């Protein structure tokens, strides 16, 4: 009920603040999409680690 | 519900585990004794007139 | 106890919020109909947690 | 220190703890155990929702990553190990664990469907990184307070 129908017109927020922050979390989520594939790499590393 | 635990014997198993765990916890902690308070209370009343 | 369980309970009211707003925003859903979606996709994880 | 204090007294003397003494000598040795029956009890319902012995332990290896950090924090102030600080402990575990169920359990229902394990495993990370992240820096702002 509260939610209203998405602010498609809207899109990015495009803010002085958000859109920045958009940016900064979708690239960061791409390297830590990278980061998590290590471990076919090298599982040993991070076992030892623990 | 005996259907529902016969595709999931890990959930039947995990219950079964559970009670064992409460009951043997509650074995060691049990007071032991021959009757429980089965003797009916007595109260004394006494007075001297010398 | 009060006070450090804010964000435990607040956990399950962003998950299911979060889930919501993807949903919408991804398959473009109205929002009883992504609500819908959303309480089918995450009702038994909240209930796990 | 003070038993074997009186112990150098001569014979005929013992001593009789009082009060916060009395009361701190009976307590104070039902962590561990509660911490044992604990991990049993949360391995148990892990196992129970995911229908396998082996889930579970892939959670359950989550609590020492919040376990390491909470003592970390908790010698870097100086602080000490408390009663306080035991339910820190165990809220940091349900924590952690939380945050290892979103993740499993995605992953778990998206290779259960068919996918490929590092392909369902990606994908799960992917889309549970914004709850998690936002649920933690809730939370971290949420004690923030308390902390300072």
């Amino acid at each position: 009920t509260l939610l209203k129908p998405l602010k498609k017109g809207e899109h990015h927020g495009q803010k002085g603040f958000f859109a920045w922050f958009n940016q900064m979390f979708n690239r960061n989520a791409e390297r830590y999409e990278k980061g998590v594939a290590k471990i076919l790499h090298r599982s040993l590393r991070w076992i030892v680690i623990y | 519900m005996a259907n529902f635990f016969i595709d999931r014997p890990i959930f039947a198993w995990v219950l079964a585990i559970l009670l064992c765990l409460t009951g043997t916890l509650a074995i060691f902690s049990l007071p032991v004794e021959q009757y429980p308070d089965l003797a009916p209370p007595n109260v004394r009343v006494t007075a001297n007139y010398p | 106890a009060m006070v450090l369980a804010i964000g435990l309970l607040v956990d399950d009211a962003i998950v299911v919020v979060e889930n919501v707003e993807r949903i919408m925003s991804e398959e473009g859903l109205t929002p009883r109909e992504a609500t819908r979606k959303s309480m089918g996709q995450i009702q038994g994880a909240l209930v796990g947690i | 220190i003070m038993e074997s204090l009186v112990k150098q007294l001569p014979n005929g003397f013992g001593l009789e703890w009082t009060a916060m003494s009395y009361q701190e000598r009976l307590s104070g040795a039902q962590a561990p155990a509660l911490y044992a029956i604990s991990l049993l009890v949360v391995f148990l319902c892990l196992a129970a929702l995911y229908e396998s012995w082996s889930v579970p332990f892939s959670v359950m290896l989550v609590v020492p990553l919040g376990v390491i950090g909470a003592l970390l924090a908790t010698w870097m102030r100086g602080l000490e190990n408390d009663v306080y600080f035991q339910v820190g402990l165990l809220t940091v575990i349900g924590l952690s664990a939380k945050n290892a169920i979103l993740i499993v359990e995605f992953a778990n229902e998206m290779n259960q469907k068919g996918h490929d394990l590092f392909e369902a495993t990606l994908h799960a990370c992917r889309q549970r990184l914004r709850p998690i992240l936002m649920t933690s820096l809730a939370f971290i702002f949420g004690v923030l307070p308390m902390a300072t």
